[PDB]
């Protein structure tokens, strides 16, 4: 059928991950290079 | 006058040379570790 239909990725194989040494806890801060906040979970299809 | 810096640059390594393929991916890592290498040099580079 005739459908225009927009692909937009989901396959961010880049991600920075803030730690302040396993030892000393294990908190971590992730970071995202040159994403917004709202295309996050669709860049990383995080229902998946 | 006098340069004191470059640009930084970050490659996947992953992403670059198998793109959209999965089944790529599952012959890249048959290779070893030369994308790690590539993309650890670069950091050096980065944070230099």
């Amino acid at each position: 059928t005739l459908e225009i239909l927009d692909i937009t990725p989901c396959s961010f194989g880049g991600v920075s991950v803030i730690t302040p040494g396993t030892n000393t806890s294990n908190q971590v801060a992730v970071l995202y290079q040159g994403v917004n906040c709202t295309e996050v979970p669709v860049a990383i299809h995080a229902d998946q | 006058i006098l340069p004191v810096s470059m640009t930084k640059t970050s490659v996947d390594c992953t992403m670059y040379i198998c793109g959209d393929s999965t089944e790529c991916s599952n012959l890249l890592l048959q290779y070893g570790s030369f994308c790690t290498q590539l993309k650890r040099a670069l950091t050096g580079i980065a944070v230099e």
